[PDB]
């Protein structure tokens, strides 16, 4: 029953700003001592701020002076705004509840914020034709991540997003793929829900 | 800060302890130490709680230890499933918050050599009425981690707009690639095309041509 | 000790409920009753309560108000 949903990743000019939400439920996030984590890609943990109990704020020394911890007790949301932002900030964000010692205790799914002076790209979304392997082709956006998911979410099993491709001209390129049975094509229909957020890229692609 | 080794290699069934060897501002005060286990495409879980204690969930055979100024984490009778990041965490008081070591790689010995599955992709008739043309080569489900992509229009090499990822670790231990080739619709219908995939010097062959 | 340190002002100084204390006390910059005056000096630091090791690894995140 304890969630914490982040949100406010996204796109970030360098010496620009961000503020990451993270709405929490099945506790109170004024009677728990609330923090931030962060991960570069392929890198290590990093402890970036935490909110106590009565209000204390700790920063680590790399964010000192840039972030803001801060809290809505009526809302029950945990926040984070960050300014004068460089390309080392580049991480997944990850919103925390702290258990006895300052352990964590739950994290959220994360929020990935990119700061580079590239903007924003919208992905062209093609089919790929097909046991048998079929999918979609995620075609030059900028930045990560890209939503993924079959037939409005009523196909889970055997589906494998591979990680995109960081491209020489900066944008990615991603290809999600399903296995299917060879011959039991024609009495199915396999469409991919491709969301990027970004650019505000919502398309729906149906598979031969 | 605290440090751990970038790596460790251990046997199935055999024990292994992962080393944070602190200083006199974080293990050394006596701040406990917590230890996280890190999935792969899943955020970290708290295994071990200052410094020895388990929350609900975690099996007997994770245990936790502190030696004066550095501590361990010990997995009696290792499984496949427990290869992952592994990270200790403490609280330094020169830097006034939580600490987190480096990070580990645990690696499980004896695990089978697994040849890669590839599916190559033409492009889609879409792709082409838009004056463009990628070959989509996708490689999973290899073991270990560790693949060469050679491109070939009509028996010639083809390196120019190759983009090939860096192998990516699966939920089931084996990995995952993909290698992605940019032509124009001209070079494309003036070819057949291939995907070459190596894998500890077995060599695995996907064509396209409709 | 729970009307002791709360008669000594310790009940949510700096933002640390009377529970924090009482739990720390289980588990010349002052210039010297004696030893509240000299905490309440010692947690206006850049540490706060983690000041007291024990504080961290045992009342830091609990259920610190079962201590009054």
């Amino acid at each position: 029953q304890v969630q914490l949903v982040e949100s406010g990743g996204g796109l970030v000019q360098p010496g620009g700003s961000l503020r990451l939400s993270c709405a929490a439920s099945g506790f109170t996030v004024s009677s728990n001592y609330m923090s931030w984590v962060r991960q570069a890609p392929g890198k290590g943990l990093e402890w970036v701020s935490v909110i106590y109990s009565g209000g204390s704020t700790y920063y680590a020394d790399s964010v000192k002076g840039r972030f803001t911890i801060s809290r809505d007790n009526s809302k029950n949301t945990l926040y984070l705004q960050m300014n004068s932002l460089r390309a080392e900030d580049t991480a997944v964000y990850y919103c925390a509840r702290e258990g006895p010692g300052d352990s964590i205790d739950y994290w959220g799914k994360g929020t990935l914020v990119t700061v580079s002076s590239a903007s924003t790209k919208g992905p062209s979304v093609f089919p790929l034709a097909p046991t048998a392997a079929l999918g979609c082709l995620v075609k030059d956006y900028f930045p990560e991540p890209v939503t993924v998911s079959w037939n409005s979410g009523a196909l889970t099993s055997g589906v494998h997003t591979f990680p995109a491709v960081l491209q020489s001209s900066g944008l990615y390129s991603l290809s999600s793929v399903v296995t299917v049975p060879s011959s039991s094509l024609g009495t199915q229909t396999y469409i991919c829900n491709v969301n990027h957020k970004p650019s505000n890229t919502k398309v729906d692609k149906r598979v031969e | 800060v605290l440090t751990q080794p970038p790596s460790v290699s251990g046997a199935p069934g055999q024990r292994v302890s992962i080393s944070c060897t602190g200083r006199s501002s974080n293990i050394g005060a006596g701040y406990d130490v917590h230890w996280y286990q890190q999935l792969p495409g899943k955020a970290p879980k708290l295994l071990i709680y200052g410094n020895t204690n388990r929350p609900s969930g975690v099996p007997v055979r994770f245990s936790g230890s502190k030696s004066g100024t550095s501590a361990s984490l010990a997995i009696t009778g290792l499984q496949a499933e427990d290869e992952a990041d592994y990270y200790c965490q403490s609280y330094d008081s020169s830097l006034s918050g939580s600490v987190f070591g480096g990070g580990t790689k645990l690696t499980v010995l004896g695990q089978p050599k697994a040849a890669p599955s590839v599916t190559l992709f033409p492009p889609s008739s879409e792709e082409l009425q838009a004056n463009k043309a990628t070959l989509v080569c996708l490689i999973s489900d290899f073991y270990p981690g560790a693949v060469t992509v050679a491109w070939k229009a009509d028996s010639s090499p083809v390196k120019a707009g190759v983009e090939t990822t860096t192998p990516s670790k699966q939920s089931n231990n084996k990995y995952a690639a993909s290698s992605y080739l940019s032509l124009t619709p001209e070079q494309w219908k003036s070819h057949s095309y291939s995907c070459q995939v190596t894998h500890e010097g077995s060599t695995v062959e996907k064509t396209v041509a409709t | 000790l729970a009307a002791a340190m709360k008669r000594h002002g310790l009940d949510n100084y700096r933002g640390y409920s009377l529970g924090n204390w009482v739990c720390a006390a289980k588990f010349n910059l002052c210039n010297i009753t004696a030893s509240v005056n000299c905490a309440k000096k010692i947690v206006s630091d850049g540490n706060g309560m983690n000041a007291w090791v024990a504080w961290r690894n045992r009342c830091k995140g609990t259920d610190v108000q079962a201590w009054i």
